[PDB]
């Protein structure tokens, strides 16, 4: 029963700005015998294993840049990132080793950046999938900011809402953009009744949709 | 290289047992405490337990969440760490990492492994269908063409997707799997110079370790 908790849950900071985040302990982490605060901070970039950044509250793991600064004592700790980089996109965790080990809930750091329009691309069903009796139309909406984006699917000039799967990537560690995948799944017989297939993306970057289309009799 | 490498993950049924292993090399194993940490998808890190070093007689300590159900052991002949997990339930579906822990003064986790994913489900192993995504009919005038692979209808997670066996690393977006009616589906795009495709061949390599599936799908016009 040492409860670890972090603040905030998430935030977004532009590159070159300062980040500060907090970590609480339900009981002091100061060892009276060794006089260290047994509190570590870890960085888990998207898709990766956690990496140690700081230990004993304020000692930098070697290799770790001087723009990461751990501070605090007792029950209250702070990680500060100065001149934040695009690659600092990660979830940050504090961890006590004063009595066994316990992780806090984590702080998710978004990077704020300038609005970008998506590159939209549409893909007809492959012949190998059709031969099985189904048909997936895929639409990629790549390298856009902010994450908020709408996708409408249109068959023969008409909207279709059933059978859509969407998936957003985690933010990009280098250019801070998002990407998204939209997949429409029909049967082959459903697919072969209609001619026009349209992926329509509305993003805040323009007042007209980005529209990618293909015609099935052109296949 | 100090290296740590977990194995033994895969699908298991509610109530079942499963043992995980963690291969170590590149450091003096007996000198180190060794920990298991878990992470449900999209969730927080959770410490499970450790086994102490030789100086501390290889004693174990467990978190209350697993104490009585999980067992940690080590093989000092071969520098291998183990996690026995019994009476598994849905909550235990997670990535399990082994971490190189304490050495007597030093208080940190400097080395973790890549993780092994455990899925606790009544659902059946189902391999993916891999479908190429070649453009239909547009001007490819961009200087940049985007291609794809669709990895559809598999269980359990994970899959791995590379392009040209890792040679194409830049401009790849692999999109997190989405669960719809007990099967996963994901996709991955690659953006190469239109100069380079179709004239240079582009292949997605896909694996689904749960079914020992290995696919090399060439993207053909
Ligand atoms: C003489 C062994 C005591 O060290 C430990 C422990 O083994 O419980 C491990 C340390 O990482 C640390 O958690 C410590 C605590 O007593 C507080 O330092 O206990």
């Amino acid at each position: 029963d040492i409860v670890m908790s972090q603040s905030p849950s998430s935030l977004a900071v532009s590159a070159g700005e300062k980040v500060t985040m907090s970590c609480k302990s339900s009981q002091s982490l100061l060892n009276s015998r060794t006089r260290k605060n047994y509190l570590a901070w870890y960085q888990q970039k998207p898709g990766q294993s956690p990496k140690l950044l700081i230990y004993w509250a304020s000692t930098r793991e070697s290799g770790v840049p001087d723009r990461f600064t751990g501070s605090g004592s007792g029950t209250d700790f702070t990680l500060t990132i100065t001149s934040v980089q695009a690659e600092d996109l990660a979830v940050y965790y504090c961890k006590q080793s004063y009595n066994l080990r316990t992780f806090g809930g984590g702080t998710k750091l978004e990077i704020k950046r300038a609005d970008a329009a998506p590159t939209v691309s549409i893909f007809p069903p492959s012949s190998e999938q059709l031969t099985s009796g189904g048909a997936s139309v895929v639409c990629f909406l790549n390298n856009f900011y902010p994450k908020d984006i709408n996708v409408k699917w249109k068959i023969d000039g008409s909207e279709r809402q059933n059978g859509v799967l969407n998936s957003w990537t985690d933010q990009d560690s280098k250019d801070s953009t998002y990407s998204m995948s939209s997949t429409l799944t029909l049967t082959k017989d459903e697919y072969e009744r209609h001619n026009s297939y349209t992926c329509e993306a509305t993003h805040k970057t323009s007042t007209s949709p980005i529209v990618k289309s293909f015609n099935r009799n052109e296949c | 290289e100090v290296k740590l490498v977990e194995s033994g993950g895969g699908l298991v049924q509610s109530g079942g047992s499963l043992r995980l292993s963690c291969a170590t090399s590149g450091f003096t194993f007996t000198d180190y405490y060794m920990s298991w940490v878990r992470q449900p998808p999209g969730k927080a890190l959770e410490w499970l337990g450790f086994i102490r070093n030789k100086a501390n007689g290889y004693t174990t300590e467990y978190s209350p969440s697993v104490k009585g159900r999980f067992t940690i052991s080590r093989d000092n002949s071969q520098s291998i760490l183990y996690l026995q997990m019994n009476t598994l339930r849905a909550e235990d579906s997670a990535t399990y990492y082994c971490a190189r822990d304490h050495d007597g003064y030093y208080e940190r986790f400097s080395y973790w492994g890549q993780g092994t994913l455990v899925t606790v489900s009544a659902a059946k192993t189902t391999p993916p269908s891999v479908y190429p995504l070649a453009p239909g009919s547009a001007a490819q005038t961009n200087s940049m063409v985007t291609l794809g692979c669709l990895v559809k209808g598999y269980f359990p997670e994970p899959v791995t997707v590379t392009w040209n066996s890792g040679s194409l690393s830049s401009g790849v977006h692999t999109f997190p799997a989405v669960l719809q009616s007990d099967l996963y589906t994901l996709s991955s795009s690659v953006t190469v110079p239109s100069s380079t495709w179709p004239s240079e061949t582009v292949t997605c390599n896909v694996a689904h370790p749960a079914s020992s599936t290995k696919v090399d799908k060439k993207i053909v016009p």
